[PDB]
């Protein structure tokens, strides 16, 4: 998870709903910008 | 490639004004020879031990 | 080749005890979801905030400090109205009006 | 297959018949009449009128007919968009994205428009569509976004260097290009440095497709293992040595160099929390430093530096 | 054209749409239960090709029924973005930056989504909006796999890009590579000689 | 930490649709080529009727 251990006992795949997606994200990217051209900061 | 470029430019260029100096682009030949001698499978460093 | 993502690294123990106390602030989004934003104590808490969802969210605490609306993007109406006058579009409107109503009465 | 969305689009836009200045005048008049009609409907909607049925119905007809004419003209000139956009492919953006941005420029050209000047639509629109395609190709082409003024001067440098490469035969020098463009050589160099295209970490550096550049890049920021443990040992040794100092001395050193919270306290704060004058703090500071410079407690910590 | 004439003369009595939202609705109005019972009936009483076609369909439908996963996962609304470090922008000394080619694909999708939003606000004719929705779909498909559903999306040197799938497929995916062998620290090698004394 | 993108219109996958066999194609009972005309904006669809 966010915090992990060596007690992992079941890896369960399954399609993800968008309801699960906008609760994973810690934000939202909206601009196609990588890094400033002059100062080289995000 | 040179011929292609030469003829395209010739068609665009106005007549009674142009010359092979203004037609020939020598970039393609240089590029080809360079990409051959460098960056090719069949031009290897002479192994000289 | 040797490269590295432009950045820096620190080597200090992550003391979990002696820190600067935080203060969780609530920021309701337009849909109404709550997104916790930990702030320090001596810290001017903003009324609005860009939340985790990505839409603007206001404090759950009652502030409502003015929407601060901006001027509208130039519209097609704006780009038309300058070159042409209202009364000038009037005659054209009446021409189309008579055209369509002549179709109607027919 | 028919997977080429280029075809899926061209065969679509080849449908609507192409128009002329006659139909253009009629269309523009209809569009303008409709926009005026909806403006007045909005005006009379507010605080306004219980409209007559025939009048209201047919002015709504005009309002919708204006949009019909607008869309008709847009469909008519999609072909023109393609004809103008074909010339900016082979580099940067892809053809389809360029067509969409040119379409946006065309919406702008038809929006911000006039017909009383008595000019065919393409004359004016061509300018807008070319501008829109160029704007897009400037902004949303290079990964690291470089703004448009810088982009235009980049293109001017590229043209000058290329043309003078052919003219001179030899590649131009930074001062030759600086004098030509009436700029400074360091600016020539800066622009050239900004023309560098980020290589891809995804490239088969080996002949067979197994060796990638990303697998040979030492990250010169990683934990050095020995450096971290060495820093821990330094912390311990320094703590012991400082504990050799007297209580006042240990306190002044720790506060002066922020060993207790990471905040470096200065002389006035230290004198305030001890209730003395800053001159006394500075004297205790100098005395303690000199004491630590003594080889007894110094040579232990020399190696860390 | 027929659809237009049908709507504007019969605007009531039905709803009909085009594209990913209409199929969202289709899945919304799809009942796995009833379809599954019908498929059981077919495989139980049908014969020949119908029974087998029901079988393969019967498989995936019950698969969704037993997972209780509501196939909506096929219509992908809000799309998640992989963490920045897994797609590094390393700067090789000299200023030459190094993308990871997932940056470029993500940028394509984001550009097309922004432009689609813009066109929707303007109210462009159905041609442009539908073309841009098509391009969104195409680029999302490209990012989740490049080379499927058409020719590969390429770049410099006409090299195909590296969609997320090409990081998790074939021989160069994680699932057939560094999850097999790992360079290890505290290691060395050397040429060997015979010791008839040990 | 991950992000997300709030799309302005819905979109579909490429794995559960085009990959043989079309899982969606079975699901909604349509052939793959037929759906490749519905989810790439080249054919309408009636959603309900009385």
């Amino acid at each position: 998870a966010m915090l992990d251990v060596n007690f992992f006992d079941e890896l369960r795949i399954g399609l993800a709903t968008a309801e699960d997606i906008r609760q994973w994200s810690y934000g939202e990217v909206k601009k196609p910008e990588t890094i400033n051209y002059r100062t080289l900061k995000p | 490639r040179m011929e292609r470029v030469v003829r395209e430019r010739m068609t665009t260029q106005d007549v009674e004004a142009i010359t092979p100096q203004t037609l020939i682009n020598i970039r393609p030949v240089v590029a080809a020879i360079k990409e051959f001698f460098g960056t090719s499978q069949l031009s290897q460093f002479m192994d000289q031990n | 080749l040797r490269g590295s993502r432009l950045g820096a690294v620190s080597y200090e123990t992550d003391r979990n005890h002696d820190l600067a106390p935080r203060q969780i602030a609530r920021y309701r989004t337009d849909n109404g979801e709550e997104f916790e934003v930990p702030f320090a104590d001596d810290a001017e808490i903003p009324g609005t905030w860009l939340c985790r969802n990505g839409m603007e969210g206001t404090l759950i605490e009652g502030d409502l400090p003015e929407p601060k609306k901006v001027k509208p993007p130039r519209t097609h109406w704006d780009m038309l109205l300058e070159r042409r006058s209202i009364e000038e579009l009037e005659e054209l409107l009446k021409e189309r009006l008579e055209l369509i109503r002549s179709r109607r009465r027919g | 297959a028919s997977a080429d969305s280029v075809r899926a689009y061209l065969k679509q836009i080849g449908k609507v018949a192409l128009l002329n200045a006659e139909e253009e005048v009629e269309l523009a008049k209809r569009i303008e009449a409709g926009l005026y009609a909806t403006q007045l409907m909005t005006e009379l909607s507010e605080r306004g009128e219980k409209l007559p049925a025939a009048q209201r119905r047919d002015m709504m007809w005009i309002c919708r007919d204006g949009d019909r004419a607008k869309n008709h003209l847009l469909e008519a000139n999609l072909r023109l968009v393609v004809s103008l956009a074909k010339r900016y492919t082979g580099r940067g953006m892809a053809f389809l994205d360029l067509i969409q941005e040119g379409n946006l420029g065309l919406i702008r050209a038809v929006e911000k428009f006039d017909y009383t000047k008595g000019y065919k639509f393409s004359t004016y629109a061509t300018w807008w569509i070319r501008q829109a395609i160029t704007r897009a190709m400037a902004d949303q082409a290079r990964t690291i976004r470089i703004p448009v003024h810088m982009v235009e001067v980049i293109n001017k440098l590229g043209r000058i260097q290329r043309e003078l490469l052919q003219d001179l035969g030899r590649e131009p020098t930074p001062e030759e290009l600086a004098k030509e463009m009436d700029i400074t050589p360091e600016k020539v160099l800066e622009i050239q440095q900004y023309a560098r295209e980020p290589i891809s970490l995804d490239q088969t550096i080996g002949d067979e497709g197994d060796s990638q550049l990303g697998d040979f890049i030492e990250d010169s920021e990683a934990v050095v293992a020995v450096d971290a443990v060495s820093f821990t040992l330094l912390q311990d040794q320094l703590q012991s040595v400082l504990d050799t100092l007297s209580e006042r001395e240990a306190g002044v050193v720790r506060l002066r160099f922020g060993l207790t919270d990471g905040q470096p306290r200065t002389l006035d704060e230290i004198g305030q929390v001890y209730g003395v004058t800053r001159e006394r703090i500075r004297q205790i500071e100098s005395k303690t430093m000199s004491k630590l410079r003594h080889p007894s407690r110094s040579q232990v910590l020399r190696d860390y530096l | 054209n027929l659809y237009r004439e049908l709507v504007d003369r019969y605007g009531e009595y039905f709803t009909g749409a085009m594209g990913a939202e209409s199929i969202q609705k289709l899945i919304e109005n799809f009942d796995i239960d009833a379809e599954a019972e019908s498929l059981r009936d077919v495989i139980r009483n049908g014969k020949g090709q119908k029974k087998l076609r029901a079988l393969k369909r019967l498989k995936v439908v019950a698969a969704f029924q037993q997972s209780g996963n509501s196939p909506m996962g096929m219509v992908l609304d809000a799309v998640p973005v992989i963490p920045p470090e897994l797609r590094p922008m390393v700067q090789l000394d000299g200023g030459r930056f190094a993308t990871s080619d997932l940056n470029d694909l993500y940028r394509r999708v984001i550009n097309r989504n922004n432009r689609l939003k813009r066109l929707i606000d303007l109210g462009a004719p159905e041609i442009i909006v539908n073309n841009e929705k098509r391009m969104l779909q195409e680029s999302v498909d490209a990012l989740f796999d490049n080379g499927r559903r058409g020719r590969p999306v390429t770049g410099p040197g006409n090299r195909p890009l590296k969609s997320l799938s090409d990081l998790l497929k074939g021989k160069q995916g994680r699932f057939r590579q560094n999850l097999l062998g790992k360079r290890v620290d505290y290691s060395g090698r050397s040429v060997i000689v015979v010791g008839p004394q040990l | 930490r991950m992000g997300h993108i709030e799309l302005a219109a819905p979109v579909t996958h490429i794995w559960y649709f085009k990959g043989v066999p079309s899982r969606l194609g079975y699901l909604l009972d349509l052939a793959p080529k037929d759906l490749e005309k519905i989810i790439y904006f080249a054919a309408y669809v009636i959603t309900s009727v009385d």
